[PDB]
DNA sequence: TGCGAAATTCCATGACA
DNA sequence: ATTGTCATGGAATTTCGCA
DNA sequence: TGCGAAATTCCATGACA
DNA sequence: ATTGTCATGGAATTTCGCA
């Protein structure tokens, strides 16, 4: 009223342009404007009119704008608008993103066998012998793999497929994701009890576990295609496809995963023998060559509109099973600390300290 | 002539019978003739099938040129030579009364006979849960002929468990004494 | 046996380099090169050998011949490979493809409202009044939706629905996917009764119902908002979510569904009034100079490794639902007609013709 | 004076009661003013209920200025003002037994009449599956002052079913002697 | 004839089972 | 016999208010 | 010192619930 | 407190066989 009331006299007001004719009608202060005439309402009804407009359909910054604009006009209008919207709570946890992750990482490979095993379940399969889930173990270093036949994606059942693997060797680290059988505290205490420090994927995040993931492709596509025209007995081809996939050649690396962990190929079809002439410590020295000056992939390029996590921002965490007709993000939550470009801790909405992948948050829109 | 090699050679034999564990009573022992490496698998009985079976698990992870053996029944079937057959793998027997390896070989499964005899004592029907333990100690033991224990031979690393302190690998005093009893 | 033999005597064969001295040995064929010595099998055994080292780990191309060339060589190698490779049936039907389909079609917005309706079924949603799913009803000019809640995605319930709607109106095409509820005869029957042409999508193609499929995001997400923190109760909102999407502003089309239906708005918030001094007549002749200036959009750039379908070319369709441990695409088939760059028809699997999206569809590799 | 426009005032009233068809005994009709554009919404009585159900219905498509009525007990509610109010529509009542619209509306109401007269008879019990076609005919009649129909005015384009053949919209003599027995 | 800022346009991102 | 679509909010671009 | 062709390398595509 | 991966087959590039 008071701003409205110098500007009906002629008295100039900072945001109001001055060549454009303030008058009163109705008992509205008005405006003409080039799109026609507009109302000016006073400051304290503007938030009401930006809430009512917003209200309708929920509508983003344009959307939301031109239906004030059809009646109304007053310096900054986006500006109100978007101090809405960065309030509504209902906006901000339903609507989607509009930018996307930062590149991702491509992690050292693991410097000698052992050093790193991933491992994972797949099922359920059809049943064979009895048989529903396969534990897979693929060490990182040489992508040697070990398929074990299991019941059930179990603690139990991991721990005593591992009491037979660990037979031949102990690794340093084992990654896994956060399922259930990996997660309790009785594997957590088989690994302590072994001198095995545990790894784990953050929450809903299959990419962190890629290295058997993609080993898992291999291991199905291969027994899809032995299946092929007869029934799913996958029970007995499991050694088969073990011993198959561990000489298969990769075509970046000109080596094969049994290449790659013993130095030389055993009795199997088409065994190489370049190092025939070779003594075994002869041998033992080119392979320690060979695993050092292996292929290592790069960070791809970022995306033109991709968003990296700084601390103290105001990110939101992707829901993990949302219902139907709820909302697909959780509240906003503040970044504590980055691990790396792809991974932060945030103070969760629940109150506690969460360590997630950038792939399961938005940053907050409208700060 | 070529230098030795792993897998060119498999030695294997049955240990037992020893006292029930778990349903087992044998153990089939695997060792490969250039690294020394050892694999135990525990059978039920020193037959065909349960070589077969044994070695099925073995043979997905690395199939050798020669498995050699005694003049052992499960051995020396027609069943047992069909199976190596079918895997290009090629049997070698010893004379009959006369069983023949190698020094290191040899030397090996005398380690092995040993180690189990010192932990089967006091836990007699338990040694099915430490045959991973048992492998790892014999894979991780120290060669004075090649200087290099079979995890390094066989895999060119160095292990995370290595294994500094040795078993005496003797009964001690008391042990002799529970033996007897047993 | 024959060319080898000319070969060891120092007689040229074409495809032998000259410069290598070919051997015998152990009773085999065998030359020096500069990898090692390798084995020459005589021309009647290479099949075999291509065969045997395929069928290791049904490999592809490198990873075939890396096994084979461990041991043997002889002329064009890897020409004998991509020959087995086109014949396996195993890795034909279960290997992926690498080739993107071809850029988007932006087909022309229909030219008058009720000129071509798009339909589809939303659901099944938690239940409200006894209802579970939501048939929505998208103008294809004006994008103005009609809802319809129902307990089934039926025929009944569309035609009951639809009876309604055609009150107003009716359209001259009724686009919609081949679910159960559109493709029954009664449904065919209704819309013959009424000089309505049904037109299909491809199967299994949902993008083709993109007007629709990009309504029911909208419908939901606002479903959603005004839910939050309340009973999943959606059977009252449907008539408030219409109307509210309606009216809601396109910012890139500057118009709400509305605006585009009726030429002015109704009594609704923030009505627009530019047009008030003007006639009906006069509003109805912007309204139709405002439809035909819509902004349309354009094929996107092809990507780096696309293909597209040509007549006679064996492509292969993917299966709908492939069950666990079985191949993901159909046997090759042979391309009859190509009715867009996105869309042909194919002698079917089961030597039917079947008019399919490319999306569905890979190109048999190695021809 | 602002020109007139559809959705400036909608014209409504009750027919009936007609004979129960499908468990439904009246029907509302709306008429815009601007347009004659006309929706047919079945009621199972004349009641404030069954009025704001139909009109929900019609204002989730389109809301108008002005809603029209004589002083019908199911207008003139403090419910049914509620309503109005709640959505910013204004009622305007014609004085009792003084009922006034426009020529356009007048004569559009008396076609509604007739039309449904002349297809009761034969069927008085299915005119509740006849509603559509009906409405599409009404809506796609041309109008001599205004030279456009209905359909014209309020989508501003041709229709996709275009009424050429007219209705007697007169009952033929074999309909008035079944409309007698009746 | 040019400046700073507001307003408009652009468009990559993601979801419709 | 058929075919993706478009709300969204930071960024890039254009226009506006003034001189 | 250069040519045609074979061989090798490159790398976008897609799937691991 | 953690992090994508790699077989695949046309295409692009390099190497080979010969002169
Ligand atoms: C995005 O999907 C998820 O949120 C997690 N789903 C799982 C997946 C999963 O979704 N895998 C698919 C997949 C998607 C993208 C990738 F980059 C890798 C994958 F394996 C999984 O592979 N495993 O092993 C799981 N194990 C336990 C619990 C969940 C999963
Ligand atoms: C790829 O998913 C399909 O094969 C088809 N699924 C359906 C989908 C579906 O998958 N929708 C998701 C979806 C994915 C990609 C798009 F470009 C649009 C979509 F709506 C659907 O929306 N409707 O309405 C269906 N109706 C009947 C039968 C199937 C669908
Ligand atoms: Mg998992
Ligand atoms: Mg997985
Ligand atoms: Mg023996
Ligand atoms: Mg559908
Ligand atoms: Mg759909
Ligand atoms: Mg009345
Ligand atoms: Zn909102
Ligand atoms: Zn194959």
């Amino acid at each position: 009223d008071a701003e409205l009331d110098q500007l009906l006299q002629g008295h100039y007001i900072k945001g109001y342009p001055k060549q454009y004719t303030y008058f009163l009608e109705d008992g509205k202060v008005k405006v003409s404007r080039p799109e026609g005439v507009k109302i000016i309402p006073p400051q304290s009804d503007r938030q009401k009119i930006v809430l009512q407009a917003h209200n309708l359909a929920h509508t983003g910054r344009e959307a939301t704008l031109l239906k004030i604009a059809n009646l109304y006009w007053w310096p900054n209008m986006r500006k109100d608008v978007v101090k809405q919207l960065g309030r509504c709570q209902q906006c901000l946890i339903t609507n989607a993103s509009n930018k996307a992750s930062g590149p991702i990482l491509r992690p050292d490979r693991p410097q000698k066998p052992f050093d790193k095993f991933f491992i994972d379940y797949i099922g359920p399969l059809p049943p064979s012998q009895g048989y529903l889930y396969v534990l897979v173990v693929v060490d990182g270093m040489t992508g040697f793999t070990w398929l074990y036949p299991t019941k059930a994606p179990s603690t139990s059942a991991t721990v005593k497929s591992l009491n037979v693997l660990t037979s031949i060797a102990i690794p340093k680290v084992i990654h896994s994701d956060q399922g259930a059988a990996f997660t309790s505290s009785t594997f957590a205490e088989w690994a302590k009890e072994r001198g095995i420090h545990l790894e784990f994927s953050t929450p809903y995040h299959p990419q962190s576990s890629g290295k058997v993931e993609r080993k898992n492709s291999d291991i199905k596509r291969l027994l899809t295609k032995l299946l092929v025209g007869r029934p799913t007995k996958w029970y007995d081809l499991l050694p088969v496809v073990q011993l198959a996939l561990n000489n298969t050649y990769s075509p970046v690396l000109k080596y094969t995963p049994h290449q790659l962990l013993f130095g030389i190929d055993s009795n199997t079809p088409f065994a190489n023998q370049d190092t025939l002439d070779l003594t075994r410590e002869e041998e033992l020295s080119l392979l320690q060559e060979i695993r050092t000056s292996l292929y290592h992939p790069s960070t791809p390029p970022a995306s033109s509109r991709s968003w990296s996590p700084v601390v103290g921002q105001l990110v939101q965490e992707r829901v993990a099973r949302p219902a139907s007709l709820r909302p697909r993000w959780h509240k906003p939550s503040t970044v504590l600390k980055v691990l790396n470009p792809r991974t932060v801790v945030i103070l969760d909405h629940l109150g506690n300290n969460r360590t997630v992948s950038i792939d399961n948050l938005k940053p907050t829109s409208h700060q | 002539d070529r230098p030795q090699k792993p897998f060119d050679k498999f030695f294997i034999d049955y240990i037992g019978p020893l006292p029930p564990s778990q349903g087992y009573l044998y153990v089939l022992v695997v060792v490969d003739g250039m690294t020394g490496f050892t694999w135990l698998y525990p059978t039920k009985a020193p037959s065909t099938s349960a070589t077969v079976k044994s070695l099925n698990v073995l043979t997905s992870i690395a199939i050798p040129k020669v498995i050699h053996s005694d003049q052992g029944a499960a051995f020396t079937s027609s069943t047992f030579a069909e199976w190596a057959k079918e895997r290009g793998i090629h049997l070698e027997f010893s004379t009959p009364y006369h069983p023949q390896s190698s020094g290191k070989v040899e030397r090996k499964n005398s380690d092995i006979k040993r180690l189990l005899t010192k932990l089967l004592v006091g836990r007699p029907t338990k040694w099915y849960d430490l045959l991973p333990v048992v492998q790892l100690a014999l894979n991780n033991t120290y060669s004075p002929v090649l200087k290099y224990t079979p995890h390094q031979l066989l895999f060119g690393i160095d292990s995370n468990t290595p294994f500094a302190n040795q078993d005496t690998l003797d009964l001690t005093r008391e042990e002799e004494l529970s033996l007897l009893q047993e």
